């Protein structure tokens, strides 16, 4: 339904840009890219523009046998969401948005996702990175787990 | 654009439609593949603002009877904004790496002077004689 | 059948190759190559070419004793498969596409291959490693892993 | 705005009302895409007001007749503000690492001087002949 | 193309059907390997648009009797062209890494100046004397 | 080829039949190792165009009554093709790493010049003179 | 070799049997332990080709009575083939790193031009005076 | 050996039985601690009937009334066949590394004339004035 996405990241792209203008912490919608949507120079946003979220896929996808049939994978994908604003405070709610974002469809069956689980795993923290000398980002991330049965080819 | 951005010096531009200035805007954010997304509207147009006002300041007049604007005013403009554009966000980007992925863009230090340090400069610098001091005149 | 290369690189070659044009999902049939076939700055598709599939074994393989007759080893054997293109939607397309081509043959009893067990085990995304400003390949790939009997004569 | 940054000197910027001063500063703030929001408005404002001071004081008067500052008055006070604003920062970002990836700027090494040693000083110093002394006088 | 790109001015080149615009830019694209794909159609318009103005008005007229412009301007056109492209994709890479693998490409610092700075400027470069000044001129 | 690459003019390319046009390109993949396989006709087309173009265009004239080309003008030609062709791609690799594994080509690198960018073009230079200028004329 | 190298012209090379042209072939593939084997065959025969072509054009003739191609002619043109097939393969390695473990090559930076690029090049060098111009004339 | 390798020329060596051609480059492999096992007799005999060649071109004749080969012509010509079946290989590895163990050959720039690129080269180069001239004549 939400999303019918064919690969993970667009699928985690697709959930947070289906997201109200509501369910944000913040006065302004964040604005959602892949990771490789903006080069390193200018990643982040400006002043006086929305927070941005960026999207990729960290490590390897598993692709484990579910059965001796061979009929279905049970694939396992993992993704990382960055969050970069120049606000502390704003990186923190962003976080917690996306948290409690990504934790709707947290078992679907194929309902709203083409997924068995999405799940947030884990988050970080990059604060303490940031001179506090200069102006510049703040990033925080939510890393976050996709569970599936993916179909095979060996019975057409 | 309807006005062209050579038409216009700084008292014009803030008499500008938001469609006849954000048409301008948007023929400066060609002139760059990443087209600056991350950085607001005011900053673009305050840029532009700039290279007018230091076009009809530094770069009019005259080295003997030659305008010391030889080239095309409208992307002289141009490059002079989106100059300035780069200059708003940072340096050139010499180095850029991320998730491993790692390039490196061959810029060299140039020398000095503002329009040196960045490629619309160094395009922009060709239209103004180099900043050569070619001037010549006479008793009469 | 399909294949009968004396090593499996040739073997991963031979089944993309083998692939019918009906099922890539792109509108032109990728090129399938060894990895070594390529200097490094021609790797990688030119612009008005069909998008490059690398294939190498990125790790050991190894003989497992099968039993203490020693008559045959028990071989598992690691393959690789990149795709690149200048298209963020097409890797993608490409990374889909070889998951279905290699789940066939998931279970020969070495019919069309000489192995039991042909299986993509895991994926990979590096699109988040394109920079931005210049125009560039995208990479995506498959990890295969392939098992078998593989005879020793000990006995002859 | 109402006013503009060249149109007044230190005296008058303590006697502008808030508005007047935030509007000066919100125009300064333009000249980068990361505002320096994270660096306090009394910092904005002091950097504007020295930058006044500084142009009234060290950058006024003749040489050979000309003005000194011949450049645009408006935009060589928002640079020499923006200027400030970044030795407020500690300067220029030669190198910029973290979480994020890794980025670097193309400076070099430059001149030993201010205005050369940032971005919006090197700008600056275009409106004001580059620091050159082409001053000249006569017996009469 | 039909109308070829050395046929055409900058008031033509607007005035061209988009069909004949667009096998322009796909001459031009034959210039890299890579075609330049991932950056958009206008921005090579304006490329080309920008190529073609500073031909006419920066790379035109004489040299005593001799042409400023001595190679084939088609040729001349099209690495201007490229040059420009390839400066609104960030310049040349001198590095590139990643799980692709890695590649450096034996640049060197160079010149100072736009056209000495990347393959295609130095293509072009010899197309217009190395851009020194060979003119000389009599009384009359 | 049937038709010699120094046989035909930019004009006479333009008539070529695909086979005649192809036999061309087959000799010039001759001249490297890898034969250019990732990179389409058309580009590899472009360059030999230009190559020819470009050999007519600069390349051509006396010079004291010697020609300006010395050697021989197919091998020229390819060697010009081959010089476009690799700039089509980017630099000479100064380094090469894959998976694993490293290799570095020993090029040092040459000035602002493009025939010394490549090995080809370094060729190729030997052709024209190296550049120099040898010409000499007289009243008479 | 029944026939051999310097006992043919360009025009003889493509008359020659095919095992003529493969034994001057066989002959230059002596002229590196690793015999360019991963080199087609017909890459060997144009470099040759061209080597024989360029002796005959660049490198043929007479300085103050002396014949410019002093050495002997035959291991000139093979290291001037040797020399043309290094560059196919992209130049002299100056480092290469596997599995196998790695090694540098000594090579520095060297001169410009290509016959001082690599190693057969610097031995088909010593052939013809080192590129000197002992040349000398005199009035009759 | 039978014929000693001072005793023959390019027309003699060709005339040779196995077994003295062999004695011979059994002599030359004596100057090396691996004696290059990996590489091919018919290499070896090639570099060494150049090595025969370009003495009898090169480094024969006089100049004052000296031999140009001053040396014992015997170990000269060793030497420089030495020198060419190294440069059959590649350069003098100024560094190597296996499995883990290491090395490094103090090697130095050394110049850019191909006898001066390795040791045996060097050995080569005193016995030929070291490229130096001592040439003198005078009208009779
Ligand atoms: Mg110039
Ligand atoms: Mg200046
Ligand atoms: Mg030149
Ligand atoms: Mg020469
Ligand atoms: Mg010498
Ligand atoms: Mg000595």
């Amino acid at each position: 339904a939400t999303t019918s996405a064919s690969h993970h990241v667009q699928a985690i792209i697709d959930l947070l840009e289906a997201a109200p203008d509501a369910d944000w912490t913040p006065t302004q919608t964040p604005t959602v890219k892949r990771y490789w949507d903006d080069a390193q120079s200018e990643r982040g946003p400006g002043a006086d523009m929305p927070a941005i979220l960026y999207v990729w896929s960290p490590t390897t996808s598993s692709l484990d046998r579910f059965s001796m049939d061979g009929d279905v994978f049970d694939q396992n994908d993992s993704i990382e969401v960055q969050a970069w604003s120049f606000d502390e405070t704003e990186v923190e709610q962003l976080q917690g948005d996306i948290v409690q974002i990504l934790s709707e469809y947290l078992d679907d069956n194929e309902v709203q996702t083409p997924y068995s689980d999405v799940a947030p795993t884990g988050t970080n923290d990059f604060r303490e990175q940031t001179p506090a000398r200069t102006t510049g980002h703040y990033i925080m991330s939510v890393e976050v787990e996709t569970r599936g049965l993916s179909e095979t080819a060996k019975n057409a | 654009p309807d006005p062209s951005i050579d038409e216009v010096s700084k008292s014009d531009w803030d008499a500008l439609t938001t469609q006849e200035q954000d048409d301008i805007i948007s023929q400066v954010e060609n002139l760059s593949s990443t087209g600056w997304v991350n950085t607001s509207r005011e900053r673009k147009a305050e840029a532009i603002r700039s290279a007018i006002a230091e076009r009809d300041t530094l770069y009019s007049g005259n080295m003997s009877r030659l305008p010391t604007l030889d080239g095309d005013a409208e992307y002289f403009t141009l490059y002079l904004s989106a100059h300035k554009i780069q200059l708003f966000e940072g340096g050139e980007a010499q180095s850029e790496s991320g998730e491993g992925g790692s390039v490196s863009y061959s810029t060299g230090g140039g020398g000095e002077k503002d329009l040196q340090k960045t490629r619309y400069g160094r395009m922009a610098l060709e239209y103004v004689w180099e900043d050569n001091s070619i001037a010549a005149l006479r008793t009469y």
